[PDB]
């Protein structure tokens, strides 16, 4: 009924903080961490995302995770910095170099331990853990890396949990490193086995989104990462608050994975108002369709049209007619046929929850398991054979204890994957 | 702040169930 | 006297358990405090301080519908136990609900049933509600079922179950969940009672008008049916049926026991007074498809035995009237073998509204429950719903780990296939 | 490459769309047909 | 300091304070 | 219900010291000796370590012995030092010189008349003792010698009393001289026959407590003193305070001595929290079962997943739920069986007082029989040996007085009885 969650890497930290900051406004957490809200359900579900203490504090159930100090001075500086714990604050000495293999096998390994051990002790506090929530990226060395391999080594003794990781794969025209291709494919394959589910995140789209669906004329990264918070709260806002049909990350893998494998999804949230255009446009159910499953819309970078629907869920929040809602996914499955599997009718779910976000009288987060991802996933292998082809970069890798079969091998893995994208996509029955 | 249990305070279980 | 335990499964059932307590409260006077400011002992039992309590039970692996009943607004009319929670919810898994997540908590629901059934003197059986298409309300209103009948005989159950609408659907295994507590719906419930949504979602938009209700509303008028249905053993009437006299003429072969209901005149006030309120428009409207609370259309399939609530003011003159004019009627076409095919009930006690409610106060209303053949249709959309589901695997790893044989879901579809392949038996003509 | 894939996976999703609106009425007349069988 | 070089430690007590004080929420 | 102290040496005088003034404390004692407590569980059971004066004054009953008169000097400089009774400051006027033979054989001989005059006319003045304590550290020259010719020497006259030892035994990494390993190869069968049941302390879990435990850049000597302090009053609490469980230093010992020879354990404490981590801490036994259990909580250098517990004791003080307590006790049991010993069920020993120490609303006084002491007495033994095949620093003892032949039997002693714990931890049923 809790969730502990975790943050990996910078861009972990960054993203992790800011959704700490939107789940202590939605709670009225006070950042000093007593309570200032003015609901009284506000409270029935507080224990989920906090923890009580003997001064009637609340403090987040939160390990932040880097080998960089200055970033956690920077997340302790934050505005809600205050409000984790310190012995949660584990960091080690020098960086991976935005290397995986260092960030996997010589400076993660002496402190992947440490903060299993704490992980334990978060968790042993928790009456009954339902799921762990990781948040990191995939281009850099240390989100990516020991990010995931502390999924790797959690699930060896956490057979029935969840996964909510949630990882950026870098884009190629939002190429920040050039070994972004190796440190994603060196983890993917990894996600793939030991995370019941994988959740993507791209720049591409939250820019798209920043310039055109808000047009805000400097969106830097506090935006990109709210923007992208705002559905990292929407995925739980079901099991947080009560609802008219509820659901919870659990009811989430059930209801959209169909395959084992088929654990990638890709979300989207609404309502996203533009600065001068809140008044003028009138909420509704009407139009939160047809921006429910908007490209432009969309924060996942890879047009949702030229792949298909395996399966698709919508979390709505606020007060809404359940007729409305269901006619609405109706007229979505009745209008788009090619796009959603037809030997799996009835793609969408929906979710409903009685309470919605501050400012908003009504709202949804999307979640997908469109095969558009696959051209995401090639996007890169292409990178990746490019750049493997000539054995570049392998030298830092291999420095640090491992060879060219696993990467051979993660190679393979990806390959894999998007075949059975492909063969999943282009069947007929 | 800083809190201090003080020695006022100070009694048995027992004495507090003959409370 | 004449007690029946009211059982609610799941989030769907928990929640139409509220609204149907709520409609039992406000017609029978016990405000939230539990007390009145001996018709009532049916539903609500005395303690020593002269505070009435149900005899209902509340079951949902998952504890959020079941605190916001605790922390509702019957804090003190609801029992502190007789609440159950678990702690983790099955999450639309049969698997879980039945088999690795249910078991913790199926014999702690026993226990209570106990606890009731032994204050019980006269238990005329067990009311359960809830929802196939959820996990818990398919794995763990399974497996109850199944320890009730096992642990009480042939005491009468029944089942109202929110079947899987036929395209308006909140989730995507519900097939799966559907045909597989179809088995306990068949052997261990002796009567089964259709809840389609898209049903009270068409009649709610065209008769009562109203664009924007919802689950409050669609539970409050299962509430409405159900407290018409039952009633007959609440308030004194012309013609007095219980549990087992109308479940013994609806249940005419073992098997075939589903059950298709309706209610009317159910209808806003401003459409509804500005005509005359008789019986034989308000049967007429009963028989109607499109006023009818389950989603089939009667006109393919063909009416086996129908039994009506008739409550409010009814006169036997009435009664006899609307019936041969039904029986002349030739659209609706009953079974050869069935000539009769009508038993009826009469009530003096008029249906009571809630505040806040859309239904207007009616002076009379009508409910039918029918055994047709019209109500293999849900079961032929199902299956083919469903063999698509498990042609390529589809969903059956979720199950499979949680501890589901590979062959139990084959097993399932044989059996729902036998289930059209009776259907279409008895409906054929000798 | 986008310009023709962009715009004729939109012109495909319009096509299939207005075509899942035939198939809407292609039940809506299957129905009229059933029931006028049976009114008949 | 609140840095992390110092462990977010706002000040630095002898264990003889440490053991007779406790610290709690200072709203 | 009476115990005597000792302190010998001058890690011995440092720590009784510090033990006396926390102690004095939590009694309610003016360092001038009168009262200045507001609680009468205080007076109810002061006799047990305050002899009371005609004059009204409650001087300890401690016995302060050392070689050198500097650590006489100091401590009565001290400001708790006038509170100690001026006669039983028994000196010499030549320091030990970190020799065995200086302090238990030709002049701590001498000197140690007056000392047992003086402890057994202390002891004439209780009602009955329950035994003996002793503080000082194998270490030391005549910390180590002469407290255990003292220890050899209470046998004698007081067979079935209790006898606490706590010994202050080093490191390399912290090895303060080169006579370590003598210094403590003579000494430790003289605990073994002749005490009852010790309890250890080591220099480097101290600096590893306040370095990475509470998080201290000055921690000095006074720094660490008060945390063995917490132990050396913890240990005795249910003996000075009323109890809902209460026990004893026999009920320790008949409860974590299961054969005569296993009576050397390992110590920790609780809450022990930095002043930054203890807002966000909410200080509950919950917690303090897993600070009770921690490796870096504890007060050894002897990690305890490498061993494994044989017996184990907890003193809690405050106000707490024995239900709660006593299954929390049990989960720990049933989740880490593999590190308890099968062949004992419930290892770990539940003990409930009342009084806490000082602003502590809740404390915890660990004691453990782990079989890790094996990894640290063969280590010492090891460097015992490393010197004692060259014949080096041996001469010291030989013209002091002292043979070979009780060198070899006392490295046999080490040997006889560290061959002990792993046979013990290995074993299967
Ligand atoms: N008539 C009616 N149906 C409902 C209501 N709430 C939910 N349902 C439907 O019942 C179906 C099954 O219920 P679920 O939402 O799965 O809840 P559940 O029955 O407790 O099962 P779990 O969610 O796994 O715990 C859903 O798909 C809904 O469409 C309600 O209030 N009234
Ligand atoms: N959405 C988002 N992305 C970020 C943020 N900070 C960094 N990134 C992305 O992370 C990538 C670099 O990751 P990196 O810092 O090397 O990860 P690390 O090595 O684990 O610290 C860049 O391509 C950025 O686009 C942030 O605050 N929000
Ligand atoms: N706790 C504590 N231990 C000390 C102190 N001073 C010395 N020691 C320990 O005592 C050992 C050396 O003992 P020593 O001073 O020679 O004792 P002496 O020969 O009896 O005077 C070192 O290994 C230290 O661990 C102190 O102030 N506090
Ligand atoms: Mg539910
Ligand atoms: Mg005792």
């Amino acid at each position: 009924r809790e969730i502990v969650s975790c943050q990996a890497g910078q861009c972990g930290n960054q993203i992790g903080s800011k959704f700490w900051e939107v789940i202590s406004d939605e709670h009225g957490v006070d950042p000093t961490g007593t309570y200032q809200g003015d609901s009284d359900l506000q409270l029935e579900r507080i224990n989920v995302y906090f923890d009580e203490s003997s001064g009637g504090r609340y403090v987040p159930r939160a390990v932040l995770m880097d080998l960089e100090p200055g970033t956690m001075d920077s997340v302790r500086a934050g505005p809600y910095g205050q409000l984790f714990r310190p012995d949660n604050f584990i960091f080690g000495q020098s960086g991976a170099g935005n290397n995986w293999a260092k960030g996997h096998y010589t400076e993660g390994a002496e402190l992947i331990d440490s903060v299993l051990d704490v992980c334990r002790k978060e968790a042993e506090s928790c009456d009954c853990l339902q799921g762990f929530q990781l948040s990191h990226s995939l281009g850099g060395g240390t989100g990516s890396g020991m990010g995931t391999l502390l999924i790797s080594k959690l699930r060896e003794e956490y057979p029935d949990r969840i996964m909510m990781t949630f990882s950026v794969i870098p884009s190629p025209r939002v190429s920040d490193t050039v070994v972004e291709p190796y440190n994603t494919t060196l983890s993917v394959h990894q996600l793939v086995e030991n995370s019941d589910e994988s959740m993507c995140i791209d720049n591409e789209a939250l820019y798209d989104i920043c310039f055109r669906t808000l047009k805000l004329t400097t969106p830097t990264f506090g935006d990109l990462n709210h923007l992208v918070a705002a559905v990292m709260s929407g995925v739980t806002c079901c099991l947080r608050f009560p609802g008219q049909l509820n659901s919870d990350l659990r009811k989430l893998a059930v209801n959209l994975v169909p395959f084992p494998r088929l654990h990638f999804f890709m979300m989207g949230f609404a309502p996203l108002t533009s600065r001068g255009s809140q008044q003028y446009r009138g909420l509704s159910v009407a139009e939160l369709t047809q921006q429910m499953f908007d490209a432009k819309n969309m924060m996942q970078a890879a047009d949702p049209r030229h792949g298909r629907y395996l399966t698709a869920s919508a979390l709505f929040r606020g007060r809404m007619s359940t007729k409305e809602v269901d006619e609405q996914m109706l007229n979505v499955q009745n209008k788009n046929s090619s796009y959603f599997i037809e030997w799996i009718p009835n793609n969408i779910k929906s979710s409903i929850c009685d309470i919605p976000p501050k400012g908003l009288k009504m709202s949804v987060t999307f979640i997908g398991n469109n095969t558009c991802i696959q051209e995401m996933f090639r996007r890169v292998g292409e990178q990746f054979t490019g750049m493997f082809r000539r054995k570049a970069f392998l030298h830092w890798y291999t420095g640090e204890g491992m060879d060219e079969m696993e990467f051979t091998e993660a190679e393979s893995n990806m390959n894999d994957l998007v075949s059975e994208y492909q063969q999943y996509q282009d069947a007929t029955v | 702040t800083l809190h201090r249990h003080p020695t006022s305070a100070w009694e048995s279980t027992s004495h507090a169930a003959t409370r | 006297m004449r007690e029946a335990i009211c059982i609610h499964i799941g989030q769907a059932g928990c929640q139409v358990g509220n609204a149907c307590w709520e409609l039992f409260c406000l017609e029978h006077g016990i405000q939230p405090d539990g007390s009145m400011p001996d018709a009532f002992n049916t539903f609500f039992s005395e303690t020593g301080a002269g505070k009435h309590v149900p005899r209902c039970l509340f079951l949902d692996l998952e504890p959020t519908v079941v605190d916001e009943v605790r922390t509702g607004t019957y804090r003190q009319l609801f029992n502190p136990e007789q609440l159950v929670s678990g702690k983790e919810d099955a999450a639309n898994n049969y698997a879980r609900g039945h088999y690795t997540i249910g078991k913790e908590i199926v014999d702690l629901a026993l226990d209570r049933i106990r606890k009731l059934a032994d204050n019980c003197t006269g238990l005329q059986g067990f009311m359960v509600f809830h929802a196939v298409g959820g996990g818990t309300g398919s794995g763990l209103g399974a497996l109850l079922l199944e320890r009730l009948s096992v642990d009480y005989g042939k005491k009468s159950k029944l089942g109202y179950t929110v079947y899987p609408s036929p395209q308006v659907s909140t989730a995507v295994v519900e097939p799966y969940n559907c045909v597989l507590s179809t088995h306990s719906l068949l052997e261990h419930t002796d009567v089964a009672t259709m809840l389609d949504n898209e049903a009270i979602y068409d009649l709610t938009r065209r008769s009562l008008d109203i664009e924007r209700p919802s689950y409050t509303n669609v539970n409050r008028l299962i509430g409405q049916v159900v407290s018409s249905l039952t009633a007959s053993l609440r308030f004194d009437g012309a013609l007095n049926v219980d549990l087992t006299e109308f479940q013994t003429n609806l249940v005419p072969y073992p098997r075939i026991h589903f059950v298709l209901t309706s209610y009317a005149p159910v209808v806003s006030a401003e459409k509804a007074y500005h005509e005359q309120l008789s019986v034989a428009d308000i049967t007429n409207s009963v028989f109607e498809p499109a006023g009818m609370l389950t989603k089939c259309d009667p006109r393919h399939g063909k009416y086996m035995s129908c039994c009506l609530m008739y409550r409010g003011d009814v006169v036997p003159k009435d009664v006899n009237a609307a019936i041969a004019t039904i029986k002349t009627k030739r659209t609706i076409q009953f079974v050869d073998w069935c000539p009769t095919g009508f038993k009826c009930g009469i009530n003096y006690q008029p249906p009571t509204v809630v505040p806040g409610g859309d239904l207007a106060k009616v002076q009379r209303a009508v409910c039918m429950i029918a055994n047709s053949t019209a109500i293999a249709e849900v079961f032929a959309r199902i299956d083919h719903k469903f063999d698509l589901m498990y042609s390529k695997r589809a969903f059956v790893h979720w199950y499979v780990g949680e501890g589901m044989e590979e062959g139990e879901f084959s097993e399932a579809r044989e059996d729902l296939a036998a289930l059209e392949k009776d259907y279409e038996e008895v409906g054929a003509e000798s | 490459l986008c310009n023709k894939m962009c715009v004729l996976k939109r012109s495909l999703n319009a096509v299939k769309g207005k075509n899942t609106e035939l198939l809407k009425e292609i039940d809506r007349a299957n129905e009229e047909n059933r029931f006028i069988q049976q009114e008949g | 300091t609140g840095t992390t070089a110092s462990y977010f430690q706002t000040e630095q007590p002898t264990v003889r304070e440490l053991l007779s004080s406790w610290a709690q929420t200072a709203s």
